[PDB]
């Protein structure tokens, strides 16, 4: 339900006790930790994972009841964890690459978890430009991006949003005619946009903490 | 017509009172007696050599901003010839240009360019190390040794055997060699 | 009636460069408005002078620098490069590594020594009007994607100058793509996948791209015009052992046996179709496309468009073996190109003698030259209307 | 420099200490660290493409002049005035090689340049925590290392098995670096 995703950005410029940045280190680790045994022992798409994952979540207060925008805990406490966590894991490479690994695990998770609509916000008030279309102009070119769509069997073409993204920012689609194509824009269903939003977080979180390390002196 | 060999271990020089002369000390053959003897030898006439980076325009130095007037290895000339020279006590010099590289930590300085190359006697004195002018940005070479500038111009590597042509002989001695 | 000399160039060439080449249209292209700092001082470029002599990085102040040092040396070749962080002609200057190529224009190329299995009509060194349409189809074809599919509006076409054609995509977005990109976009506009001499170059399946649906529509136009009438490929039985070679193994016998009863290279594709619905309908590749993409879809090279600091032949130059002029394109009047009519510099020089400088009015390239203006003008619209408001 | 902390403790069985033989003028060599190369004002490491700058052609000579002289010893039957030259002329190489990143982090130095400097050292705490990486991989532990030396503890009572054990950790670091060596200094 809530908007607990967060492109890890601007640290923060708060200050707090000795006590509670040694709890929220621990808790991160903790929350990392589980999330790799969840997906050793489970697959990604199951019933289990997702209940485990998310009773997990609450247990460690990372998502739950509100308060005034700002000092909303669990995004406070979320945003804080991270941030303090990079500077363990920005020393090694193994550290780095298992990080990075288990970082977007979380994040895939939390976006299976917006509501259909929630999205388009989100994305807006992402990197730069995401839209969407409407119904009119879907049915409009229905008939084409069904056919520029990959061998997927059938013509199932359910309830499921369309975007219409640039053509370079959906680069790894268009260069084996896997989407369809009209004056410099791409429409994408839902996976390859979950995959393009977890490539670039990828590549902002690697180079934060290929910086990370220089300055850590 | 005479030329005589030595094998040098150790230099010498005294800026500060000999400017411009080293001593070489080592190792002579005595085909007489049979033996090797102390020697020295004196090098004279060492040459300041100093290197002129032109500017890419004018600079007016009161203002500080461009004049628009091209700069030229000419312009750089006619600067140091009537303005550098008359000023701190020079009288004869040999200038030339030339072709360098520079990868060191001085800002702003090209890796390959032309600078005016300029030689004269050590006796004259020494031009400061920041000096600017209208027409150069900067100057190298300054406050270079000629102990330095022997060894690296003649590509002394260590101990050696050297070649001396036209050996002199000294009024007076110098050395307890 | 006189053999054209090539001997002769040197003689040509001084006037053309004094009194014809468009100085003022060249600065205007090259310089895009004067909008950026140093568009025009960081350009290379690459002049092929006597004895076969290649110096590479050039560079060039403004217009008149420009004139004057084309006038005083007089290059047989003229090529363009990419804009860099520091001036050509200065990058001894800066240390090594800090000398890169930053933005250069989206540059294809097509060329009659891509269709050496398809023309059966000239040999390699020769060109005729009949196999000339390989090369408008292939504009239309083209032009349509980068107008439709990426959305890029200002677009020059250029004659290579005996065997193909350069399109120059100058859009201001375009002009600073990463290479990856740029192989991306090559890789969506590629279909025949020619290798080491493989017997099979085009694979389609059963749901087939919008982009692949509109380029059969176009060559549908031209294909029996060109491919059935005027090339025969259905004449000997050399010529059609090349098309079987591509079908499927159960069908070259019912195929010859339709064919030994036939007696027109029209009532042998008609059986063909035929045979490859009935075919079809059994067991679908999509048999009737593949021959036809396979022997009229242009083919380009991934490497003269994936680099960014790439050298590519400059538009109003001359080829010094044929004599004709790198001529823009009209966009308007393409299937009726002539690659024949082009005038040369000897053609017009020899009746002027019997008789700020604007001597190319009564020229004969300046019909041509009217395209250039055309193409210069519809970019101050873009800056002048997006820009400003 | 980075420093690993020592395993304080007692040590029944045997253990290999070994060393970097050049680290630092390995990472010269390595990544193509030189004035007329690297773009300053931490600096970003060369392109690969780059050809070889003059301060890296000159650690080549070096230690391409120590393998001559090293298989040059290899001879027997030979006078004994010329054993005793060629193993000071080895000496001479070696002395002269490790000292070369001296001219780079010394304040009074006539070469200095402090983010030069900054970037060999960088890399060269990164190769120390990649070896450690290693060592512990194959059931292995490192008691100590500073920058260079490495001590590891082998759980080995077998002499011939430690130095069969001591040299498959030197093609192991070998195998992913080309220039820098390690170096079998003693056993405990
Ligand atoms: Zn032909």
């Amino acid at each position: 339900y809530p908007h607990c995703l967060q492109f890890y950005l601007q640290p923060p410029s708060e200050n707090i006790s000795l006590i509670e940045f040694e709890n929220l280190a621990i808790d991160r680790v903790k929350l990392l930790k589980s999330v790799e045994n969840l997906g050793v022992s489970y697959v990604k798409g199951t019933e289990q994972y997702q209940s485990k994952l998310e009773s997990e979540l609450r247990k460690l207060k990372f998502s739950y009841r509100e308060n005034l925008e700002d000092e909303y805990e669990p995004r406070r406490r979320d945003h804080i964890s991270h941030f303090i966590l990079r500077l363990a894991y920005c020393q090694s490479e193994e550290l780095r690459r298992w990080f990075i690994q288990q970082e977007m695990d979380l994040l895939r998770f939390r976006f299976s978890i917006l509501p259909k609509d929630k999205i388009q916000d989100f994305l807006k008030d992402s990197q730069l430009q995401f839209e969407a279309i409407s119904d009119e102009e879907k049915t409009l070119r229905e008939q084409e991006i069904v056919a520029s769509s990959p061998s997927l069997s059938g013509l199932k073409l359910g309830f499921e949003s369309i975007y219409k993204i640039p053509f370079a920012d959906a680069l790894d689609l268009f260069r084996g005619r896997k989407v369809y194509l009209e004056d410099g824009f791409a429409y994408v269903p839902l996976k390859d946009i979950v995959a393009i939003i977890l490539n670039e977080f990828r590549a902002k979180l690697s180079k934060a903490l290929a910086l990370t390390a220089r300055s850590l002196p | 017509e005479q030329v005589f060999h030595f094998y040098w271990l150790d230099a010498y020089e005294d800026q500060y009172n000999q400017p411009g002369v080293v001593f070489l000390f080592g190792k002579v053959w005595i085909e007489s007696a049979e033996t090797h003897v102390s020697c020295c030898v004196m090098v004279k006439n060492i040459e300041r050599t100093l290197y002129f980076l032109p500017r890419e325009m004018k600079i007016d130095l009161n203002t500080g901003k461009e004049t628009g007037t091209p700069i030229s290895m000419k312009d750089v000339y006619e600067e140091f010839d009537e303005k550098i020279a008359t000023k701190y006590k020079i009288m004869k010099f040999k200038s030339k240009p030339v072709e360098k590289n520079y990868a060191f930590e001085i800002p702003d300085v090209p890796e390959k360019s032309e600078y005016l190359e300029v030689k004269y006697s050590a006796e004259m004195p020494q031009l400061p190390q920041d000096l600017k002018g209208e027409t150069f940005s900067h100057v190298f070479g300054t406050n270079t040794s000629s102990l330095e500038l022997f060894l690296m111009n003649r590509k002394i590597k260590g101990p050696c055997w050297l070649e001396v042509k036209s050996p002199q002989l000294l009024n007076q001695p110098v050395s307890w060699c | 009636m006189e053999t054209f000399d090539p001997t002769e160039l040197p003689e040509l060439l001084k006037l053309y460069y004094r009194r014809l080449f468009p100085y003022s249209q060249y600065y205007r292209w090259l310089n895009y408005g004067g909008v950026i700092k140093n568009y025009f001082q960081h350009r290379e470029f690459s002049f092929t002078l006597k004895d076969d002599i290649y110096i590479r990085y050039q560079s060039f102040n403004n217009q008149s620098d420009l004139e004057k040092e084309m006038q005083k040396m007089n290059p047989y070749k003229i090529d363009i490069g990419a804009v860099y962080s520091h001036r050509p002609n200065q990058h001894n200057t800066v240390k090594l590594g800090a000398f890169q190529a930053q933005e250069k224009e989206l540059v294809f190329d097509i060329d009659m020594t891509d269709y050496d299995d398809v023309r059966r009509c000239c040999s390699s060194a020769d060109i005729c009007p009949k196999c000339w349409t390989l090369m408008t189809m292939a504009i239309r074809i083209i032009d349509r994607a980068l107008k439709e599919d990426f959305g890029f509006k200002h677009r020059l076409w250029v004659y290579s100058g005996r065997r193909g054609v350069h399109c120059w995509v100058c859009d201001e977005s375009v002009r600073k793509l990463s290479s990856a990109v740029r192989s991306g976009i090559v890789e969506y506009l590629s279909l025949v996948k020619g290798g080491q001499d493989v017997k099979k170059k085009v694979h389609l399946s059963e749901k087939i791209h919008p982009f692949i649906r509109k380029s059969i529509n176009i060559i549908k136009k031209y294909f029996e015009e060109y491919a059935l009438v005027n090339q025969d490929i259905l004449e000997n039985k050399e010529s059609w052992d090349k098309i079987l070679a591509l079908v499927p193994e159960t069908i070259h016998d019912e195929l010859q046996q339709s064919f030994q009863k036939s007696h027109n290279s029209l009532q042998r594709w008609e059986h063909l179709k035929k045979v490859a619905s009935r075919y079809q309908n059994n067991i679908g590749p999509w048999l009737e496309w593949e021959i036809m993409l396979q022997y009229c879809f242009p083919r380009l090279d991934i490497n003269v468009s994936k680099g960014i600091n790439h050298l590519l032949k400059s538009p109003f130059s001359v080829h010094p073996k044929t004599g004709r002029i790198s001529v823009p394109i009209d966009l308007q009047k393409v299937d009726q190109f002539d690659p024949f009519t082009v005038p040369t510099i000897s053609f017009i020089c020899r009746e002027l003698d019997a008789i700020r400088t604007r001597d190319y009015k009564k020229t004969s390239l300046a019909p041509y030259v009217k395209v250039f203006e055309h193409f210069l003008e519809n970019l101050d619209k873009s800056r002048k209307g997006e820009l400003l408001k | 420099g980075l420093v690993l902390d020592p395993k304080v403790g007692f040590y029944d069985k045997f253990i290999l200490l070994l060393d970097f033989n050049s680290l630092y003028p390995s990472i010269i060599q390595e990544f193509n660290i030189c004035f007329t190369t690297v773009q300053r004002v931490i600096p970003e490491l060369p392109d690969p493409s780059l050809e070889m700058g003059i301060l890296p052609r000159e650690i080549r000579k070096l230690v391409e002049r120590r393998k001559q002289v090293k298989q040059l010893m290899k001879q027997q039957d030979l006078n004994p005035d010329l054993i005793l030259q060629y193993d000071i002329r080895q000496k001479a190489l070696k002395l002269t090689a490790n000292s070369m990143y001296g001219c780079l982090g010394f304040s009074y130095s006539r070469f200095y340049a402090k983010p030069l400097a900054a970037l060999v050292t960088y890399k060269g705490r990164e190769i120390l925590m990649h070896t450690k990486e290693m060592v512990q991989k194959m059931n292995l532990e490192v008691i100590y290392g500073d920058t260079d030396s490495i001590m590891i503890n082998t759980n080995s009572t077998n002499l011939e098995e430690v130095f069969k054990l001591g040299n498959k950790v030197k093609s192991e670091v070998n195998k992913l670096y080309k220039l820098l060596e390690i170096d079998i200094d003693g056993v405990f």
